[PDB]
């Protein structure tokens, strides 16, 4: 049950800091929150700064990414094990590289 | 314009002949090195560097007046 | 073979041989370097006193 | 601040000093930034370098008089970006002996600046073939 | 003659380019592959992904990851891939020493996949002195 | 023809020895090339430098 | 004169801390605009792998034996972590999240769970 605390990117003025579940990972991708906002994969925020009427703020970007499901034979080369047991360390990475750039 | 033969007194902020520049400063700054360095330099030009030393002591103007003499201006 | 072994060791024993001719030449360049500043540094004891002459003549005067 | 400005000067500092007076007008606003500055763009750290270097070039010793001439490619070897590869410290030294080797072994400069007292496009020419061959020379130091 | 390679990684796209053939090093299989290729999914982890450009067989190695390899649109979603010549010969073999050292600490069955992490390191870095 | 094959392989490694016999005093020379204007020139500069002293 | 003086220098002290301070304003915004730009550089990896997640937990229907990341079955002992930023004077950052860090560690020595 690794929980990470890593400061989200909210507003300018004060970002607060929330908790996330990370390592059990939800194999279906979502990784959730400290029950009660707990968020869908895939759903992701991406911030962006521009400047309001006049000053700097930023301003989130709740970019939902299309996927399409499979490719028309999606071979394998691996199991359907391995390959999952070697994806989500990726995805671990990656989210824990997230968790230091918005916390940056 | 009358070279000081300063970068910084002949690039940013001229001295042309006629414009009556003032150097102003703290104490021990180099006013009077300012001015001894446009009265060195003013020697392969014409002009006649009169310089008025009011109320520095007599040690100084020895001291300035035998920098004059070595450096031959 | 036969490109290779002629395209890359001949030319390459030319530049490295001109490499230390044009090394001699301007070690040469170098020599004359010597003179560029050498015969007016041996002076250049009498040009700090013979200037200074003129003064020491105001001096006199 | 002078109140007669540009009417004094030649033509050769009516053309370099405009490039000074503005790039130490820009490195004085961005001087507080010097300290701080970690990886910005590169306009503002150039920039901001040619500052830092165009101070030491300013910094001239005691009793030293530079004649018009010297000063103009002075003035112009810190503007326009001729000594930008040598650090902070190198700067007096490249430019004293740049000013020795330039008036001693380019008399035509003389002639040039003396005489037509402007910054035509041969003087230019003569001061940055002269530069680079001094440049070169004191990379072989 | 070549595929869209799209070799990614956490915070970049180390090399986007098209080359001939595609040898990445899976667990199970060091899957060449090379145009018009059917989609298979591989799971690449630690080992070279030496490719053979025309101009040269340069080799970049990658730590892990993951390709969704198709049709000549190819994704493969690495961990950690430093590209062509970057890596350097002699810090490379220093470093394989000290993977070594890394190799024979302790710590029963906590601390011996830090241990295989530093070892395939090592196969990481065996690259450079092959590039 | 064994001689003859070991004589294409040693005739490729004997290229390459000539390549690395450049490599070699390429360095060593080029080491030499600004090296010789320092010393003659340096040698020259402090020596002018500390004749200068004693003479003023 | 140690009494205009002494205001002088906190005038020129104040005007060089407000320069000092719209410099760190103007650092601290290029500083998070290229944070920004390493995550929107990032974002199209994260995209194609939350796309191939979706991918495989798709083909298999979550019916796997393997993946020691997902041994959800228990609350042993938590792992909570926090990542921190290493500045000075820092605005209010690192008294928020280390306050979030003791209330959840008090409410996981609450569970028993010996927190590393
Ligand atoms: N370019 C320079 N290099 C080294 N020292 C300098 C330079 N310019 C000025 N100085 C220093 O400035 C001092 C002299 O400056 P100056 O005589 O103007 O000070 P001052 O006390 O304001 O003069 P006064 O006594 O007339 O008021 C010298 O001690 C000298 O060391």
């Amino acid at each position: 049950k690794v929980e990470m605390l890593y400061t989200k990117f909210v507003s300018l003025v004060k970002s607060d800091p929330v908790i996330h579940t990370l390592l059990p990972l939800s194999p279906k991708g979502e990784i959730c929150d400290i029950n009660g906002k707990c968020v869908d994969a895939a759903e992701d925020e991406l911030f962006r700064l521009t400047t309001k009427e006049g000053k700097l703020t930023v301003e989130r970007d709740m970019i939902k990414t299309e996927t399409p499901a499979f490719s028309p034979i999606l071979e394998f080369e691996q199991d359907p094990a391995q390959i999952l047991d070697a994806l989500l360390p990726l995805y671990l990475n990656s989210q824990i590289l997230r968790a230091l750039q918005e916390s940056l | 314009p009358l070279q000081t033969g300063l970068i910084a007194i002949d690039a940013m902020i001229p001295v042309g002949r006629g414009q009556r520049e003032l150097i102003i400063g703290d104490r021990q700054t180099g006013k009077t090195a300012v001015a001894t360095d446009t009265i060195l330099n003013q020697q392969g030009q014409n002009v006649i560097c009169v310089y008025v030393a009011i109320g520095q002591k007599a040690s100084s103007v020895a001291q300035v007046v035998t920098n004059f003499q070595e450096r031959g201006a | 073979t036969i490109r290779n072994s002629e395209e890359l060791r001949g030319k390459a024993i030319e530049q490295l041989e001109k490499a230390r001719a044009r090394l001699k030449k301007v070690e040469m360049d170098a020599d004359q370097f010597r003179v560029n500043g050498y015969s007016e540094i041996e002076r250049e004891k009498m040009n700090l006193i013979n200037s200074t002459y003129k003064t020491l003549e105001q001096f006199e005067n | 601040v002078s109140r007669v400005g540009s009417a004094a000067q030649i033509k050769a500092m009516k053309k370099v000093a405009g490039k000074l007076k503005l790039e130490l007008a820009q490195f004085a606003e961005l001087e507080a930034f010097a300290q701080f500055a970690s990886d910005l763009d590169k306009a503002t750290q150039n920039q901001l370098a040619r500052g830092q270097r165009l101070r030491e070039l300013l910094k001239q010793p005691q009793s030293a008089p530079l004649t018009v001439e010297e000063q103009v490619m002075t003035i112009y070897t810190g503007t326009n970006g001729y000594l930008d590869s040598l650090e902070l410290d190198q700067v007096r030294k490249y430019l004293v002996e740049l000013r020795t080797y330039v008036k001693t072994n380019k008399p035509e400069f003389q002639e040039i600046i003396s005489s037509t007292k402007t910054f035509t496009e041969e003087a230019e020419a003569l001061l940055k073939e002269a530069i680079q061959e001094q440049m070169e020379r004191f990379l072989l130091q | 003659m070549t595929l869209n390679l799209c070799v990614l990684t956490p915070n970049r796209s180390i090399w986007n380019s098209e080359v001939k053939e595609i040898i990445l090093s899976t667990n199970s299989g060091q899957i060449g592959v090379l145009p018009n290729h059917a989609p298979t999914a591989t799971a690449v982890d630690i080992g070279i992904l030496r490719i053979r450009l025309n101009d040269q067989w340069l080799t970049l190695a990658l730590m892990g990851g993951f390709a969704r390899i198709g049709n000549n649109e190819i994704t493969i979603l690495v961990n950690d891939a430093e590209r062509g010549s970057d890596i350097d010969p002699q810090e490379a073999q220093q470093t394989l020493e000290i993977a070594e050292a890394n190799l024979r600490k302790a710590e029963g069955k906590r601390q011996k996949i830090e241990a295989n992490l530093a070892l395939r390191r090592a196969r990481t870095r065996v690259e450079a002195s092959n590039t | 023809l064994g001689d003859f094959m070991d004589k294409r392989d040693a005739s490729i490694k004997e290229q390459l020895s000539g390549v690395k016999d450049t490599s070699s005093e390429v360095k060593q020379l080029e080491e030499q090339a600004n090296a010789v204007m320092r010393a003659a020139r340096a040698e020259i500069s402090a020596a002018l430098n500390k004749m200068k002293k004693e003479t003023q | 004169c140690a009494n205009l003086r002494e205001l002088r220098d906190r005038i020129g002290s104040v005007k060089n801390t407000q320069k000092i301070t719209e410099a760190m304003k103007l650092v601290a915004a290029a500083k998070v605009r290229r944070a920004q730009e390493a995550v929107v550089n990032g974002r199209p990896f994260s995209e194609t792998l939350v796309e191939v997640l979706y991918n495989m937990n798709e083909q298999l229907q979550t019916e796997d034996v393997d993946v020691p990341l997902t041994k959800i079955r228990t609350v042993k002992k938590v792992a909570l972590m926090v990542v921190t930023g290493d500045r000075g004077l820092c605005g209010g950052f690192n008294n928020m999240l280390l306050k979030k860090a003791e209330s959840r560690i008090a409410e996981l020595k609450k569970l028993g769970v010996d927190y590393t």
